[PDB]
This record gives structure tokens, C-alpha cells and sequence, in this order.
């Protein structure tokens, strides 16, 4: 039980960090009036 | 104690509770590392106390603990990827002003 | 010119929000809601590093959106409170031209294109520089003249 809980907690932490990194990367681009974004970042998101 | 002469082989009997018996034996201050996979007995109940000590919390698990290592390594790799991405994004945001 | 919207927290105007390109934005440091009920109900994206809240303009305001441009040469730009001098990579006006409470005012070029939105200013000597946000075509950047007071 504790091992499964720890693994799930680590997975959730990784997901949260990835979402936070994605939001921080996307924020500068959703505030520029030009609708410009690199295609690589679009594939990432 | 054993009686030894020349170049030969000697037989010893041992008992353990470990699924994977990895131990060392000293004979005349010479050490040998023995390793084996042990199988559970088929007789459920016996009339004599166990000759081996119980296994604790450190000398635990079997040789097929590599599943634990693999799962820990995979989850740690995922966590490391997430942390590396977060570090890169934070460094970019800190450098940018 | 149709880049003017009221924001109220006590019932008075506290800041300004506008229509540019394909999006609405307002400074996030101004308390209150948009006067237009159509715009205040939208879902806004909010960033504190640039102090801004933004959303997408509905279709029916395609005629209301103003033009924008990233290129910004040296010289004079125009806004509601007279004109501003952009030089040395920095917007300035002379001392005391701005007063607190006027934040949200965009800065326009000679063609009427928005190039910056003021958030504050700080006075050195006889001239006061402006802490605003502007945009490389890529990202929204903020210029602060070694610290400035909020409007």
C-alpha cells in the first residue's frame, strides 16, 4: 500500500510540474496580440 | 569444524529464512561467497523451533528484487524528466525580464 | 479611440482595458470589472510577471479592434496625456506629466498603432521614465526604469 501510494504521489507530482512548466511556457505567447507560436511548442501543447 | 586434506571438496549444511541465500563462509580465515535460490518447504508444521534467525527489515527481499529497482528507476526517471523540464522553464523565466 | 474601457471597484474609473489585434487585455493591477458586460463575463488568463489579464474578443467586434505593431523606432509617440519620448530603448515624459490613477493608458505611434501600455513611472532629475509592457513579436516584455511607482 505505501509503495503504491508513493508511486502514485510521484506520478502526480511529475504531472503537476509538467503542467506548471507548460503554463509558464504558454503564458508569454497568449498575451502577445500576434498569434505566433513555434510549431514545436504547438506539438508540445 | 571440518577435516581437510590436500585438494578436495567439503560439504556443509546450513539453514536460512532468505528466499535468495547470499552469504559468506569463513574456513581457516579464508572467505568464500556462496549464492543460491532457495525454495519453500512443503511441510506446513514441524515439532522443533527454527534453527535460523528471522529476517528483519534490512536483509530482505529475494534476488527478484530487480522489479523493485526497475519500478523505482522508471518512476525516478519520470520525476527527473519533470524536474528537468521545470528547471529549464524556471531558468528561462528568471533569465527573461 | 475605441481603446477605452472603464474598470470600477468603488464605482469610479480605476484603469483602462482595450481591444487590439485579436484579443482584449487589461492590466491585472487594476481592481474591478469591465464596463461592458459582454467583455467582463469572458474567461481571462492572468499573469503577474507582466501584470496582465487577457481574453479573446468576440467576433462581432471585428470592426472595433485596433491595429498593433512591434516595430518601435526612436522618437515621439502619442497618447491621451500629450506625447511621450521613446529614446535609448526607454519611454519617458518630463517630470510630473503623469499622475497616479491613470494606468491602463496605451501608447500609440504616429499611425495610431499600440506599442505599449503604461503601468507606472519614476522621476529622475528633471525627467520621469515609464514602467510599461511592450512586445517583441515573440513575447510580452516589461520595461521598468530601475523601479517605478504604481498608478
Amino acid at each position: 500500500s505505501v509503495a503504491s501510494f508513493v508511486l502514485l504521489s510521484m506520478v502526480g507530482v511529475a504531472v503537476g510540474m509538467c503542467m506548471c512548466a507548460r503554463r509558464r511556457c504558454i503564458t508569454p505567447y497568449e498575451l502577445t496580440p500576434g498569434a505566433t507560436v513555434p510549431f514545436l511548442l504547438s506539438l508540445i501543447c | 569444524e571440518i577435516e581437510v586434506e590436500g585438494n578436495s571438496q567439503l560439504q556443509i549444511s546450513f539453514s536460512t529464512a532468505l528466499a535468495s541465500a547470499e552469504f559468506r563462509v569463513q574456513v581457516c580465515s579464508t572467505q568464500v561467497h556462496c549464492a543460491a535460490e532457495c525454495h519453500p518447504p512443503k511441510d506446513h508444521i514441524v515439532n522443533y523451533p527454527a534453527s535460523h534467525t528471522t529476517l528483519g527489515v534490512q536483509d530482505i527481499s529475494a534476488t527478484a528484487m530487480s522489479w523493485v529497482q526497475k519500478i523505482t528507476g522508471g518512476v525516478g526517471l519520470v520525476v527527473a524528466v519533470a524536474a528537468l523540464i521545470l528547471i529549464v522553464v524556471l531558468c528561462v523565466s528568471f533569465s527573461r525580464h | 479611440n475605441d481603446c477605452i474601457f472603464e474598470v470600477k471597484h468603488e464605482g469610479k474609473v480605476t484603469g483602462y482595458a482595450c481591444l487590439v489585434g485579436d484579443k482584449v487585455m487589461k492590466p491585472a493591477h487594476v481592481k474591478g470589472t469591465i464596463d461592458n458586460a459582454d467583455l467582463a463575463k469572458l474567461a481571462f488568463k492572468r499573469s503577474s510577471k507582466y501584470d496582465l489579464e487577457c481574453a479573446q474578443i468576440p467576433v462581432h467586434m471585428k470592426s472595433d479592434a485596433s491595429k498593433f505593431t512591434h516595430e518601435k523606432p526612436e522618437g515621439y509617440y502619442n497618447w491621451h496625456h500629450g506625447a511621450v519620448q521613446y529614446s535609448g530603448g526607454r519611454f519617458t515624459i518630463p517630470t510630473g506629466a503623469g499622475k497616479p490613477g491613470d494606468s491602463g493608458r496605451p501608447i500609440f505611434d504616429n499611425k495610431g498603432r499600440v506599442v505599449a501600455i503604461v503601468l507606472g513611472g519614476a522621476n529622475e532629475g528633471a525627467r520621469t521614465a515609464l514602467s510599461v509592457v511592450t512586445w517583441n513579436k515573440d513575447i510580452v516584455t516589461k520595461i521598468t526604469p530601475e523601479g517605478a511607482e504604481e498608478w
